[PDB]
């Protein structure tokens, strides 16, 4: 039952190692969990760029 | 009947070693 | 003699033709049909021509000289040009569009690939997505995405509002409610489509006002539709709204329709994507 | 033709079976 | 039910009778009807005898789980029987002992089922058996008038 | 007793036969009568009703137990194969037979259509003799066959089974046609310096005179068999050529005729038509009367394969599980693919002896051929130019130049196809890197077009040929 | 994760380096009471030595058993025997379904550990049949199935694997999947069927996470070995080198990244000698193999392949120096290859050029027709002669 | 994540490159497309080398000549196809006709 | 080949025939003929065909008919119905008590009540007075009515024919507050047959709070034909299985005595429900990675049976985006967090600071 911005963080780097191998499928479905968080923005602006 | 190749296995890996300096 | 035979039959297959809509088989000889004559017609089916096809539910045509089943239509025959998006259909895609990408991706893994693909969900072994209820701002188009999936697909787009599920003749508007929804299914792949339930979804009906009853009715067929649908391939009811305040919270709920989708009235990134376009 | 043939096969036990039933008949009016 | 794998007595039964009546009566379809008619042999029927005493008990915990689908396939069969057809007249002293239980089964499928049929079969068997009874079979009824458990 | 267990399955032969007998005797009915007296029902009245249940003594209680002999000779037919006039010729167990207690059973059914009382057998006149004593003699010949009796009862199956019959019909040449076939076999197999061939050439012309499809087929293949074991080849050739040799033939028929085909084929130099019925020879032949032959093909067919250029596969040797007595054949094969003379020479003389019975030592001797030009074959047609030099370095040849000569030879075979450019010195492949510009692949569908409309053809004949003949007889 | 034991059996079968990996083979049965059993699994390894034990020789390079490996053989034994009974009267007090099935496992693993193979598989059945969930019979044919694998007896793999593979959508048995991928795999090495691997290996990695079940990145290391021996390059560069599964290990990969690495840069003299060690590292570390003659065959074909179908011509020195393998030893296997037509080449010794007909062309396609087509006319001649009489 | 980025980049450049030089198929020489294409002697038949194989031009490499070959059109393949798909679906058919057949004989 | 030319042949005239209709004999008359009601068009008397009779067609019954001589051909089960089309979408049932519940009371409590009046009606009629009234199922959607409806149907050995409220549900030949009694002769062929009487009593407000009203009127009648005709007063056979959301809140013609006899008050989830539940989906749908089902039970429960249904089958979604074929735990728990928050948004709106 719990997404947070940080929680979201460590799926940003996880989507960054999968597009380094050259998979997207793994990568856009943690994209997804991800983005839903940042709509309204709750973070510094650390956060912000990695999910960008 | 059997093939060759397997008795060609032992043979083949170190023949490489050695061919690829002596010919060209 | 047989292919002389042939061709007088062919004749026949052929104009002049009345069409119909043909219900069910009452034998593999003979079968019961309704036309748009206003007769109800016990006709015959003709032999040495697939009569075991015939049997499904679909569009047919009778012969108007014989009174005869001579032949089918598809299903996508006699649609009504009364109803939307079959004088239109829509030109726009994902790229079209700059931001909520987020949006698409959920809206689009939802209807569009069951549509296209059947077996990859049969794999898996999960029933096949349910609608989605889309509810946010007014403007960020969010029937725009409904749209570009719907054009995606390439098949039949069955588009109806609110007011066209409600009567044409006085009662007729319950009835209606069933039809559009077996139409869809005889020529599936398909999608339903409600841009409007603002004055349906509402919970609040009476019947001392004549004109409500119609409209309660159509809520309660809505909610059933819903059931029947469930342990099978039919995917269920995709619906637009302004707010998610008219819709019911103990009638309708998640689980019936997969994702229920808010789209974030704050969204920087959004924005961004639509100047980006300008860009 | 294979089916046919299969077929032919199980009509030949009822075909060669007639002749012996008439055999069985005959013999059992001699016998009284 | 007419099987050596205990469902009457070749031998004395007392596990099946606790456990049978609940889902639906097995127990005394077979011992009442098969075990009386195959053999009139008279060791055999006292077996069935010391049984007997078991066989009153049996309905108070038989009222106990009444109830329509609990009660419709447990007897069909008992229904039918016929005394002088299971030739169980020619031996008078143990099997009209038999009898004072076996009515005490059939009055509850007579009128409680209401259909037209449980009725007509259930006819045949209590007349037979009541008329060469007679004397011990008026006993018999005012038993059943009182009732094991008072109920409708 | 012993022969009351297996007296219910007497009366189940006898059902099956009668009606066989009836069915011939109207008309042409011919094509129902042949696959039922062959495999079919010879496989269960031998092994399943006398061997397995034991009691062979009811062999000639079977075919006698009323004390026929027959207007022309047939008492002693029945005797020689089992019960000579003491207890077996092989198995006995039997307590009645007609000189044991006359009578327990009748298979005869009371009426002429296989037996009948004694009354037939000293004398009749009627027109179901000649049907009741053709038939008499296929009873018989099932057990002779396949327990493999010998001695003067072998001698004297010639005499009664011809000789006796010169005068036949349609329907009755073909019940005698098989009854010859299956003695032969018998014959065949003891190696008797007694003329087998002689009484098989005697019982053609009566084949002959009443031009009935069945006995040219059956007797032609066994002609060839006899031939091959004395060893006269001229007469054999002429014979092969002259058979038609039937499409509507028995399963049996078909494995031996081409087998014969091949032997004869083999030692000519026409090898690649010999190893490609010898091939077919052994899957189409069954698993149980075929046993004799069957293996004789498997032991001369590896030769016989070699000597086109085939290589054979272990999986051969193991599959039908024959491995031991195929040793000798494999180390041929071996000796043949290296491509040095001296293993094969040595070979062939030692295991001679062994090989001239299967009749293989004809064959062994032109694999010498053979030993070099399987060797060239695959270093010709895998490269493009090799010199004569990489040839008899590899296979273990005396010289370039004994190797150029060998591979010149071939050519002119047309085996191994290519032309010798002896400038450099190399041998030269045919091939021309498109063989849509030539007709080939379609000269090749065209041929398959043929051999398919000849199934076509085969088969719209063929198909109502059996209901046809039971309407006639009337069936149940 | 019994794997380990197939890796230690596999390098002696070629007789190279066994030595190191005897002795490891040896350890495995103390622990588990399975001397006996020992000398099946040591039939797999054949045609090298593995004879000697405490109950038979000492002389060759293959170990002695212990004095302690006997003794513990004795214990295990017993205490399988008193958990077998023990077993059994705990099924009695609580639930038929579960406690039974247990019980027969106990009764095939004792008689697998003496040495009655016969007895454990009729054991095995029972196991199989007694009334439990789906996916509980899943994880008792996961044991006997790598037992099985061990001794590389065709027939036992066959049976588990197929029956498992039903199981996973009707059951819904999903979660036993990630096991059985790998599982699968396993079986399709073990014939002589490495095509089949190929394709099989690189969608286990992709649906395996966990679920008890040898590590991801040995998987993927192994993935590689199979990919290229039966892949060609257009195959094999979408699959595994431009996918995932491969790159994320990264470290202990070099012999079979160095093979990937010079068939892209394609220069064949590093190829060839990469293909050689990826031979030696990997391929022999593989027991698997029905027929070793057919691992062989198609390792020389797949490398030879490739350098044929990058060129019409090549002159014979650039071949054969590419190739690293002796004139006798290049056409003694092109003769057999050719035949196949996977190469489709001859070789113009006298003027230098290595042609090829071309695996693309019209000759190609005409030999594959030809060739099923003939066959087929033999047999419609059999079925044909059985259906007129 | 940038690496691979130009990696893949670099796969399409090369492609992109090729196929106008290339385009009159035949026999062109390596060294007349390489100073057309913008590339180096050595690169370029390097590249090409790699490319017979993936099948990214569908032509041969020949290093006997040292020319460039493209496979133009040849005539019909579909004769041999329709050939070969008849053949195969006769063949397992063949495997179920012959058991039924086992009780004739 | 004869016999195929002269189908074709005999096809070609017979069919030419103009005309050929239905009808349905709702009476016979001392003419020797039937009064036949064309069902778009006129009403014809028609003699008896020598093909069917009065004595082989009993009234009410649905005909077919040859030519512009509206004579009789063939006798019709079928009648156009809306029933008809409801069965089209309903397709087959599904679901069983112990899915949707969980609990051994909420299948016991079901069981009984429903069951055993279809099994044998005349026992009932004895048992109290007078055949058992419609019974109501009432609960959270967290046991979901019409759902439950679908299982129970199994059981008795009934084809589910779902029944709306409504009666302008018809404009076959007219609507269905004028064609009450068409629905009803249906009903009674297709016997044994569940009418599934769905009104959920949420749909009216001011109809609930007063007796009369467009709706209450047409709804009234066809309750009363039910009565007054018998077949569920004679019979219950067809079980009259009403739906609401509550004990009380039902429209006044529901709720008075006399089509009432029973009440049936099932909990909304729990835990250990909420295991049961889930636990039959997840194999279904597919099962998570290691189980973790236990801990999604334990931690809370579900809002509706709906939501654990829809738990399953977003995880099996999110798999398919991985490039999986199967559920992980990854996905599983992700799918139980969608599902519930955005149900506690919809249905919550006290809270906006509060709680």
């Amino acid at each position: 039952m719990d997404d947070k911005a940080l929680l979201v963080e460590v799926q940003l780097l996880e989507s960054k190692t999968y597009h380094a191998l050259s998979n997207l499928p793994k990568a856009r479905a943690a994209l997804t969990s991800a983005r839903t968080t940042a709509n309204a923005i709750y973070c510094p602006p650390k956060l912000q760029a990695t999910l960008d | 009947n059997v093939e060759d190749d397997f008795s060609n296995q032992l043979r083949a890996e170190l023949e490489k070693h050695g061919y690829k300096m002596e010919t060209s | 003699e047989f292919l002389h035979a042939q061709e007088e039959v062919k004749r026949i297959q052929s104009i002049p033709l009345v069409i119909g809509q043909f219900l069910e088989a009452v034998d593999q000889n003979t079968a019961i049909v309704g036309s748009t004559t206003g007769s109800n017609y016990y006709v015959r089916i003709l032999s040495t021509i697939d009569r075991e096809l015939l049997k499904p539910n679909a569009s047919v045509a009778l012969h108007k000289h014989s009174n005869a089943l001579v032949d089918v239509l598809p299903p996508e025959a006699d649609s009504s040009i009364m109803m939307l998006t079959s004088d239109q259909k829509p030109d726009v895609m994902y790229a079209d569009i700059g931001g909520m990408d987020i949006q698409k991706q959920e809206v689009r893994e939802a209807v569009e690939l069951p549509l296209t693909h059947f077996e990859l969900y049969k794999q898996i072994g999960i029933d096949p997505p349910r609608g989605v209820l889309m509810y946010g701002p007014p403007g960020c188009g969010k029937t725009m995405l409904a749209k570009a999936v719907a054009h995606h697909t390439t098949a039949a787009f069955i588009r109806v509002v609110g007011s066209e599920f409600v009567q044409k003749y006085l009662g007729e508007g319950p009835r209606m409610v069933r039809d559009v929804f077996r139409l869809a299914k005889e020529n599936a792949p398909a999608i339903i489509f409600i841009d409007e339930i603002d004055a349906i979804a509402t919970k609040r009906f009476d019947a001392q006002t004549g004109a409500d009853r119609e409209v309660q009715r159509i809520l309660l067929e809505l909610l059933n539709q819903m059931d029947g649908f469930d342990q099978n391939v039919n995917v269920k009811v995709i619906m637009a709204t302004n707010r998610a305040d008219t819709l019911d919270p103990a009638l309708l709920r998640p689980g019936r329709l997969d994702r229920k989708i808010e789209f974030p009235l704050p969204d920087r990134r959004q924005k961004r994507l639509i100047f980006s376009t300008i860009t | 033709m294979v089916v046919v043939y299969l077929a032919s096969l199980i009509r030949s036990v009822v075909a060669l079976h007639n002749l012996i039933n008439n055999k069985i008949a005959n013999r059992d009016a001699e016998k009284k | 039910m007419e099987e050596g794998g205990r469902d009457k007595t070749p031998v004395q039964s007392q596990q099946p009778s606790a456990t049978a009546p609940s889902g639906a009566d097995e127990k005394s379809s077979g011992k009442e009807r098969r075990d009386a008619g195959e053999k009139d042999k008279e060791q055999e029927l006292s077996e069935e005898d010391k049984q007997l005493q078991d066989e009153l008990e049996m309905l108070v915990e038989r009222l106990g789980e009444k109830d329509t689908s609990l009660y419709r396939p447990a007897l069909e069969e008992l229904r039918r029987q016929i005394r002088s057809s299971t030739t169980s007249m020619t031996s008078v002293p143990k099997p009209l002992k038999f009898l004072r239980p076996h009515y005490g089964k059939l009055k509850e499928i007579y009128e409680n089922m209401a259909p037209g049929e449980n009725k007509c079969f259930a006819a045949d068997i209590i007349s037979v058996l009541a008329m060469t009874m007679s004397g011990e079979r008026e006993c018999l009824k005012y038993r059943l008038v009182g009732s094991q458990e008072e109920l409708a | 007793p012993a022969p009351q267990d297996v007296e219910m399955k007497e009366e189940a032969a006898a059902g099956s036969g009668s009606a066989g007998e009836g069915d011939g005797k109207a008309a042409a009915t011919e094509h129902s009568q042949r696959e039922l007296d062959t495999v079919t029902l010879e496989d269960i009245k031998e092994h399943v009703r006398q061997l397995e249940k034991a009691v062979s003594g009811k062999e000639p209680r079977f075919v006698l137990r009323a004390l026929r002999m027959l207007p022309s000779t047939s008492r002693r037919l029945n005797h020689y194969v089992l019960y000579k006039a003491v207890h077996g010729f092989f198995t006995s167990n039997n307590a009645t037979r007609d000189f044991l207690l006359p009578f327990l059973e009748e298979p005869m059914d009371t009426e002429a259509d296989l037996q009948f009382r004694p009354r037939t057998g000293k004398a009749a006149s009627a027109p179901l003799l000649p049907e009741v004593e053709a038939y008499l003699q296929l009873l018989m010949v099932i057990f002779l066959m396949n327990s493999k009796r010998y001695k003067e009862a072998q001698k004297i199956s010639d005499d009664l089974m011809q000789k006796i019959s010169t005068q036949n019909r349609r329907a009755l040449d073909l019940v005698a046609a098989k009854c010859y076939y299956y003695h032969a076999r018998v014959y065949e197999f003891l190696d008797k310096l007694d003329v087998v061939r002689s009484f098989l050439h005697a019982r053609l012309r009566t084949a002959t005179l009443r031009h009935d499809a069945d006995g040219q087929a059956t007797l032609l293949n066994l002609l060839l068999r006899n031939y091959l074991h004395y060893s006269l080849y001229d007469q054999a050739e002429k014979l092969v050529s002259k058979s038609v040799f039937p499409e509507q033939a028995n399963n049996n028929e078909w494995a031996r005729y081409l087998y014969y085909t091949g032997r004869i084929k083999a030692i000519q130099l026409e090898y690649s038509e010999a190893r490609r019925t010898m091939t077919n020879a052994l899957r189409k032949a069954p698993q149980h009367t075929a046993v004799g032959f069957k293996q004789t093909v498997h032991k001369l067919l590896i030769v016989v394969e070699l000597l086109l250029g085939e290589i054979p596969d272990r999986l051969q040797f193991r599959q039908p599980s024959l491995k031991r007595s195929l040793m000798p054949y494999f180390l041929l094969t071996q000796a043949v693919r290296t491509g040095n003379l001296a293993k094969f020479n040595q070979v062939l003389d030692q295991f001679g002896e062994k090989f001239q019975t299967d009749g293989t030592y004809t064959l062994i001797i032109r694999l010498r051929h053979n030993v070099i030009k399987t060797g060239v074959r695959m270093i010709s047609l895998s490269y493009s130019r090799i010199s004569l030099a990489d040839i008899a370095q590899k296979l273990q040849l005396d010289s370039p130049e004994d190797a150029e000569f060998i591979v010149a030879k071939a050519i002119r075979d047309g085996v191994i196809e290519a032309s010798i450019n002896h400038e450099k010195g190399y041998v030269q492949s045919k091939e021309m890197i498109d063989i849509y510009s030539t007709r080939e692949p379609q000269l090749a569908f065209h041929q398959r077009i043929s051999f398919c409309l000849d199934i076509h053809n085969m088969s719209v004949k063929a198909m109502r040929f059996p209901p046809k003949s039971y309407n006639k007889d009337l069936e149940s | 994760m019994p794997l380990e034991n197939l890796e230690e059996e596999g390098l002696p079968k070629n007789p190279d380096l066994r030595i190191a990996q005897l002795r490891f083979l040896l350890s495995l049965p103390e622990h588990r009471g399975d001397t006996a059993v020992r000398e099946e699994l040591m039939a797999a390894v054949r045609e090298n030595n593995m004879a000697p034990y405490y109950e038979a020789l000492c002389k060759s390079l293959d170990w002695q058993m212990d004095m302690d490996l006997l003794s513990k053989m004795k214990k295990a034994n017993e205490e399988e025997l008193k958990r077998l009974d023990e077993e059994l009267e705990d099924a009695e007090k609580n639930l038929g379904e579960s406690e039974i099935r247990d019980a027969m496992m106990a009764k095939a693993e004792y008689l697998c550990q003496i040495g009655d193979k016969e007895g454990a598989l009729t054991a095995f059945r029972k196991t199989y049949d007694k009334t439990v969930a789906l996916g509980h019979r899943l994880d008792i044919v996961f044991y006997l199935l790598r037992i099985g694998l061990f001794y590389m007896d065709n027939d036992l793999i066959t049976r588990n694997t197929e029956k498992a593979k039903s199981l996973i959508e009707e059951g819904g048995d999903w979660d036993r999947r990630n096991r059985l991928k790998v599982y699968q795999g396993l079986y399709c090495v073990a014939i002589r069927d490495f095509k089949q691997a190929a394709e099989l290996f690189l969608d286990t990695v992709s649906t395996f996470t966990s679920y008890e079940l040898m590590d991801y990145k040995t998987f993927v290391t192994y993935t590689v070995y199979v990919s290229m021996i039966a892949l060609e390059r257009p195959d094999l560069r979408e699959k595994v080198i431009k996918g995932a599964e491969i790159l994320e290990v990264l470290h202990s990969l070099p012999a079979v990244r160095q093979y990937l690495f010079s068939l892209y840069e394609c220069r064949y003299s590093v190829f060839f000698q990469s293909l050689a060690v990826v031979e030696q590292e990997m391929k022999k570390d593989w027991l698997f193999a029905p027929h070793y003659r057919y691992y062989v065959r198609e390792m020389r074909i797949h490398a030879y392949s490739q350098l044929l179908e990058s060129y019409r011509s090549l002159t014979l020195g650039y071949m054969a120096e590419a190739f690293g393998v002796g004139v006798e030893f290049i056409d003694q296997e092109l003769s057999r290859f050719i035949a196949a037509g996977r190469l489709h080449c001859k070789i113009d010794k006298v003027n230098e050029i290595v042609e090829t007909n071309r695996p693309d062309s019209k000759n190609w396609q005409y030999q594959e027709t030809i060739k099923k087509g003939d066959l087929l006319l033999n047999r419609v001649q059999k079925l044909s002669r059985v259906i007129n009489m | 994540i940038i690496s691979t980025h130009l990696a893949k980049l670099y796969d399409n450049l090369l492609e992109q490159n090729l196929i106008r030089v290339i385009e009159p198929f035949s026999r062109v020489q390596i060294e007349h497309i390489s100073s057309l294409i913008k590339l180096s002697k050595a690169d370029v038949e390097r590249k090409l080398s790699q490319m017979i194989l993936d099948k990214k031009f569908h032509g041969i490499l020949d290093q006997g000549e040292g020319v460039l070959i493209i496979f133009d059109e040849p005539p019909v393949d579909k004769t041999y196809e329709a050939a070969l798909e008849t053949i195969q679906n006769m063949s397992k058919v063949v495997d179920s006709l012959y058991n039924k057949a086992k009780k004739l004989t | 080949l004869n016999a195929k030319v002269r189908l074709l042949r005999e096809e070609l005239q017979l069919l030419q025939e103009q005309g050929s209709y239905v009808g349905e004999v709702v009476r016979a008359m001392d003419k020797k003929k039937v009064l036949v009601k064309v069902h778009p068009e006129g009403k014809f008397v028609v003699d008896v065909d020598k093909n069917i009779d009065i004595n082989d067609v009993t009234p009410n019954c649905r005909v077919a008919l040859r030519n512009d001589s509206y004579t009789l051909h063939k006798i019709l089960p079928n009648k156009v119905d809306p029933l008809v089309s409801l069965m089209m979408v309903e397709k087959v049932p599904d679901s069983t008590y112990e899915m949707i519940g969980g609990l051994d009371k909420q299948i016991k409590e079901i069981k009984e009540v429903i069951e055993l009046p279809v099994k044998h009606p005349e026992l009932f009629e004895a048992l109290g007075i007078a055949q058992p009234k419609g019974v109501l199922l009432y609960g959270p959607p967290g046991t979901g009515k019409t759902l439950l409806a679908r299982a129970v149907a199994h059981h008795t050995d009934c084809t589910f024919i779902r029944v709306s409220g409504s009666e302008l549900v018809q404009k076959f030949i007219g609507e269905g507050a004028r064609m009450v009694r068409e629905l009803f002769v249906m009903a009674r062929e297709h016997a044994p047959s569940i009418i599934f009487m769905d009104e959920i009593d949420s749909i009216g407000s001011s109809r609930l709070e007063g007796g009369s009203g467009g709706d209450s009127e047409v709804q009234r009648t066809m309750l009363e034909l039910l009565n007054q005709l018998d077949g569920f007063e004679a019979t219950k056979n067809i079980k009259v299985i009403m739906a609401t959301n509550r004990i009380d809140i039902l429209d006044s013609a529901l709720l008075r005595p006399g089509r009432i006899d029973r009440k049936i008050e099932f909990p909304p989830p729990n835990e250990e429900a909420r295991l049961d539940i889930l636990k039959i989906h997840s194999r279904k749908m597919n099962l998570t990675r290691g189980i973790n089902l236990r801990k999604i039970a334990e931690l809370m429960p579900g809002a509706s049976g709906a939501e654990v249904k829809g738990v399953c089958t977003e995880a099996g979604m999110y798999a398919l985006r991985e490039r999986r074929v199967h559920v992980t735990q990854e996905d599983f728990e992700m799918a139980v967090a969608k599902v519930m928050q955005k149900d506690s948004e919809k249905n919550m709106s006290i809270k906006k600071l509060w709680k």
